[PDB]
């Protein structure tokens, strides 16, 4: 009751940047090790869905499938849902249609870092169980 | 290009039923072609722009309220009360319907049919057409039905996922303020101990 | 009651097509009757289960392959690599029907029919029943759009559902981690403060 009734005293902040938030949590995270909690794992992982016809186009959404719906879970349970292939991205879901996966396989190379490539199955597995499972099942 | 199938029954024999096709190219106004059988013999005739127009002209009647007459007494469109009577004098081949009005008859359209030597024919092309339209039909009820399914499961799994995220979001909540009251606690025996120490320095 | 309408091309007659109906009750193990025609003239006759024992018992072949068989055939069932041959004759009376694989033909069957006293109600039944089987077909296609309309508009209100549960989850996480690091830094400072202060005392 003492901490609602601080909190309800703050009003508003909003000076900094969804990037600048999760640094922070990350970091809180780290420092606290609160990486046990049934959600928020997926925050440190950046991920990316093949809604596009074309990579890396914004004029060729996809919607009315279930990777929606994935990604949305994803986004719900602590996932950072990026929408542009960056270098920075860590995770790739591909569906059913794997016409793309030498596409994807050819710009994981070229980018220094390399992202592993994961199914739609995979979270789904994963969100029961609450935890991260081996990749290498599901590559 | 449209057809149309039609059952009815002449006023001379009104035992037997009768089955008359009416196609068109794009509606009525332009033109059709009738064709009528009963299973031995069929007659077919044409009606053109100028034919239709004259009747109409003949009729002292608006060209639309004319064609939607047409459209309700040949391609089946029976209202919620009205009676087509139809006939068909076979020694002199004139086709005419009329729109009965309860004990006032108004003749509403009348052609001459040419009775066609190969009748055969005509019924194996309704025939095929009437094979070829079931067969669209049960395909695109398939597609259809199977495409319910896929939608209903998907609804059926989303709606589950989004009671589960509702349901975790109080956890998540209580989770969230038990950790923060936990740190707050450690934070307050943190400044007690620092507190003590000054104290007793 | 169950009755189904099939295409086939006479070797005789390749270029006229005639329309077979066979119609059964439950299933084609207890017999049916089938009923061919070309337009102009139409023949019947039975298979009832004793004839199909018999036909069977002749062949010396499982019954369930025979089956197989005629549902494969006499339905259109017959696959992209099969091929079956039909061929009859009014003469005789008779018609016969194989099928042809690897340039070699073995015969399936053969029955012996009866022309009827005149092929206008043959006719006329089956415009009628391929007339009502259309009906039938565009009320279920209305009714199942209908239905898919409805669960396209389950969907969309679904997502939007689960898009603002979504955004609201994530704006109550952002504004509770905001508030409650602004008390850390505030906590934490004071402690800076008081580490600062006891070194001189």
């Amino acid at each position: 009751n003492q901490l609602k009734e601080v909190f309800s005293g703050i009003k508003n902040s909003n000076e900094q940047t969804p990037e600048e938030m999760a640094s922070l949590i990350a970091d809180l995270e780290y420092r606290y090790s609160w990486d046990c909690s049934p959600l928020s794992m997926f925050r440190r992982h950046t991920v990316y869905l093949d809604s596009y016809a074309v990579i890396n186009d914004l004029s060729t959404k996809n919607e009315g499938t279930r990777l929606a719906i994935k990604a949305l879970e994803l986004r719900f349970h602590g996932a950072k849902v990026v929408s542009c292939l960056a270098e920075g991205v860590s995770h790739v879901i591909i569906g059913e249609d794997h016409s793309r996966v030498a596409d994807f396989k050819a710009f994981r190379r070229t980018f220094k870092r390399k992202f592993k490539i994961l199914k739609e199955s995979w979270v789904t597995d994963s969100i029961d169980k609450c935890e991260l499972q081996e990749e290498n099942q599901y590559l | 290009m449209e057809r149309k199938i039609s059952r009815i029954h002449l006023v001379s024999e009104p035992s037997i039923t009768h089955f008359l096709q009416v196609s068109w190219e794009k509606t009525l106004e332009s033109g059709f072609v009738i064709t009528l059988t009963d299973g031995h013999s069929a007659w077919t005739g044409t009606v053109s722009e100028s034919e239709i127009s004259q009747e109409a002209d003949d009729m002292a009647m608006e060209k639309g309220k004319y064609v939607g007459e047409l459209r309700k007494a040949l391609l089946s469109g029976a209202g919620p009360a009205d009676v087509y009577t139809f006939n068909f004098s076979k020694e002199s081949c004139y086709f005419f319907f009329e729109k009965n009005l309860k004990d006032v008859s108004f003749r509403l359209g009348s052609f001459n049919l040419e009775k066609v030597e190969n009748p055969a024919e005509v019924i194996r092309e309704l025939i095929c057409y009437c094979l070829d339209t079931i067969a669209e039909n049960q395909a695109k009820n398939e597609h259809l039905q199977k495409e319910n399914e896929r939608l209903l499961r998907d609804w059926n799994d989303v709606q589950g996922r989004f009671e589960k995220c509702v349901s975790a979001k109080e956890a998540l909540e209580t989770d969230l303020y038990k950790r923060f009251i936990l740190v707050l606690n450690e934070k307050k025996t943190k400044i007690r101990s620092l507190h003590n120490k000054l104290l007793n320095a």
